[PDB]
């Protein structure tokens, strides 16, 4: 029923851990 | 006259023109240390307002000022080396329409019940004159006077309060003017017709910037092991 | 071989340069400081401040040929392209034989007792022989020396007061003198002006002459804002700068915003696009087509 | 963050910004100041990669 | 040798054409102790002092 088709536990794992490199964009990609 | 000394948490000013947002910036400059000995002067300090004798306090590499008053008796400031015409002195007078600043080799002339008189009877070997909006226009009217590399940097912050002599919260002083006087300014005295004087020391502070270009908090890195840890980690939460 | 190789990086180049300098048209009085018939004494040198003006340095070459014209923290040729925070002219007259003492790192009685320069010095030392102005048959009064000092001076300090030093015999505080047209060149006076230039990343009005151009937004451009030089894309800012601040920096102290010297608007700086370039090759022995 | 922060260091140079060094100085002095900055930045990259 | 190396007398003696030390600063000469001190005295032309 949810996008990414992950399990409830996987969603919890993804939400607990925190594309365009706006930061540090000085030749480092 | 002289009274309690060791309790001020205020005296932080924007050290430079660079705008910062949502960053904790660790910097070293001359600041009033937290909980430093700030002298409280008790109108006119030693003398009663009628009486002549004034403090003539020293200028120890920069001074923090405050004056929580409604009467504006202490509108003026005198800064100098000898204050006796042998060296130049800087005279700042707010006349309630503008602030008039000039520096000259002028002697002390016994400058100031409820009777005003003129001041500054002679202008010998003057260097420059400056005019700008009033420095002082209840109101804390806190100031920082720093003297380094020729420039005499004056910072200020205005805010009313009735129920306390000082707000308990954090405030930061913005630069008001930076004048190239070029003189030693070994000491200073104030002109009269609530008075606090503190002194700056070289210190490292962690300054908290808001989403906007304003400082909302600060940590004095040498005050306490907890403050030192906060400065080490670049965080207000340990 | 078949695979992906990173071979080079790409950048988007600027198409034009933007020069945005202050509105001030007042010319800096360098001519009046250099071009004079009376000069301050060495022990009491004249520090005159230059501010709120256009620092056009070509007039110094029109004024005279020089004995010495040496800058330490800046190149003379390019002086017209910089903006300075604090510019001071220290004017005095010294002998040719001691001109080399007015420099950072030097030791001598004139450097130590009257005019000491800092060792971390940025600025210019300008010397020009004044014999045609100062020479007198009866003897001039331009030389004023403090032969003996009780304690040596720190950088840019001055001490006017005169006292007699006692060995325990009497050393008089002032050695003053003139010279004749017949003295050798090494003994003739030279007018010396020290231009002390404090440069702090474009904070101030005094700039050399430049022809300002229009401000162009949303393009990769070169820019020079009161001497702050860089390449990037300028956009309208929504940052709430105080009247006090002129520049903004990000979390790593990289400049990301400026105030326009003529409009006082806040502009954001986005770097021009760049990145790696990778080449997808099927393999030379299969095809010469690549992506 | 450390690798980026190292760009602001002077490593003995008059300035951390190459554009300012080239803007004020003639090639010889600029080359000396640039070699100081190259040495510092190269050491920073070598440490990061290690 | 076997003496107190007081260097202030050289400033009482005369002003100098040149007074330059290479491995030590002149001002601080009175704070050092030396292993071997030798004075090599000769008279040369100004043009070759350098
Ligand atoms: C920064 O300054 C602005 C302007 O004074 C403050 O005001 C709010 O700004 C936000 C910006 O998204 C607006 O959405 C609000 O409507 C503004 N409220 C007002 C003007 O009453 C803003 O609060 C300041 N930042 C902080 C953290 O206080
Ligand atoms: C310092 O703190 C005390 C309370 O602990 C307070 O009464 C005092 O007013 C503070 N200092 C000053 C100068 O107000
Ligand atoms: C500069 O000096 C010359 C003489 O060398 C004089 O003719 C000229 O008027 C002077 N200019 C000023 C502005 O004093
Ligand atoms: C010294 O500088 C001041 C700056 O206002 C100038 O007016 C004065 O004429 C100068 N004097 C000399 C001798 O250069
Ligand atoms: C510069 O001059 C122009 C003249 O049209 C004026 O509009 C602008 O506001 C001026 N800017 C400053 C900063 O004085």
């Amino acid at each position: 029923s949810k996008p990414s088709k992950r399990s409830p536990i996987e969603d919890l794992l993804f939400n607990k851990v925190t594309l365009i490199c706006a930061q540090k964009f000085n030749g480092l990609t | 006259t002289t009274q309690s000394y060791t309790n001020f948490t205020r005296g932080v000013y924007y050290p430079d023109k660079v705008f910062r947002s949502s960053v904790l910036h660790l910097t070293q400059d001359l600041f009033l240390p937290f909980f430093s000995n700030v002298t409280w002067f008790a109108i006119s300090g030693t003398n009663g307002t009628k009486r002549f004798d004034n403090p003539v306090l020293p200028f120890n590499d920069g001074v923090y000022f405050a004056s929580t008053e409604k009467s504006n008796i202490i509108r003026g400031w005198i800064f100098g080396t000898t204050l006796d015409s042998k060296t130049q002195s800087l005279l700042i007078v707010n006349n309630a329409t503008n602030v008039f600043i000039k520096v000259c080799e002028f002697q002390f002339c016994n400058d100031p019940m409820e009777s005003e008189s003129g001041v500054y009877s002679s202008a010998n070997n003057c260097t420059f004159e400056y005019v700008s909006q009033p420095f002082l226009m209840k109101n804390l009217r806190e100031f920082v006077f720093k003297n380094i590399d020729g420039y005499f940097k004056i910072y200020s912050k205005h805010t009313p309060i009735i129920g306390r002599d000082f707000p308990q919260g954090f405030s930061a002083l913005e630069p008001l003017v930076d004048l190239p006087i070029g003189i030693n300014i070994t000491r200073f005295q104030t002109l009269l017709a609530d008075y606090y004087v503190g002194y700056l020391q070289p210190r490292t502070f962690l300054l908290k910037y808001n989403e906007n270009g304003t400082i909302t908090d600060a940590v004095d890195c040498a005050l306490d092991p907890l403050s030192e840890t906060k400065c080490t980690l670049k965080s207000f939460t340990v | 071989e078949k695979g992906i190789y990173q071979t080079s990086n790409f950048r988007v180049q600027p198409t034009e340069s933007i020069v945005r300098f202050p509105n001030v048209t007042n010319l800096c009085p360098f001519h009046e400081v250099f071009n004079a018939t009376r000069f301050a004494s060495v022990y009491a040198w004249n520090r005159t401040r230059i501010s709120n003006c256009v620092a056009d340095y070509s007039v110094l070459y029109n004024f005279a040929p020089f004995f010495a014209f040496k800058c330490y923290g800046v190149s003379p040729t390019k002086l017209n392209d910089l903006c300075f925070t604090n510019v001071y002219a220290d004017s005095f007259v010294i002998k040719g034989n001691e001109v080399s003492q007015i420099a950072p790192g030097q030791t001598g009685n004139i450097a130590d007792y009257n005019y000491k320069l800092p060792d971390d010095f940025t600025g210019c030392v300008i010397a020009w022989n004044s014999n045609k102005l100062d020479s007198k048959h009866s003897g001039n009064y331009d030389y004023w020396y403090r032969s003996f000092r009780k304690s040596k001076l720190k950088p840019f300090e001055r001490d006017i007061s005169t006292e007699i030093y006692q060995a325990g015999n009497c050393y008089f505080p002032l050695e003053s003198y003139g010279f004749r047209p017949t003295y050798g060149v090494g003994h003739q006076p030279y007018r010396v002006v020290v231009l002390s230039f404090e440069l702090l990343h474009a904070p101030a009005t005094v700039c050399g002459p430049k022809k300002s151009t229009n401000l162009v937004k949303n393009k990769c451009v070169n820019f020079n804002f009161n001497g702050l030089t860089g390449t990037g894309v300028l956009t309208k800012s929504n940052k709430k700068f105080l009247p006090f601040q002129q520049f903004g920096r990000d979390i790593v102290d990289t400049t990301d915003a400026v105030r326009d010297p003529q409009t006082l608007e806040i502009l954001d700086i986005t770097p021009c696009s760049f990145g790696g370039v990778s080449v997808i090759t099927p393999g030379t022995n299969t095809s010469n087509q690549v992506a | 963050n450390t690798l980026v922060k190292q760009l602001s260091s002077k490593f003995g140079a008059i300035s951390s910004v190459l554009n300012d060094i080239l803007s004020r100085l003639d090639p010889p002095e600029a080359e000396v100041q640039i070699d100081r900055l190259i040495t510092g930045r190269l050491q920073s990259l070598q440490t990061y990669v290690t």
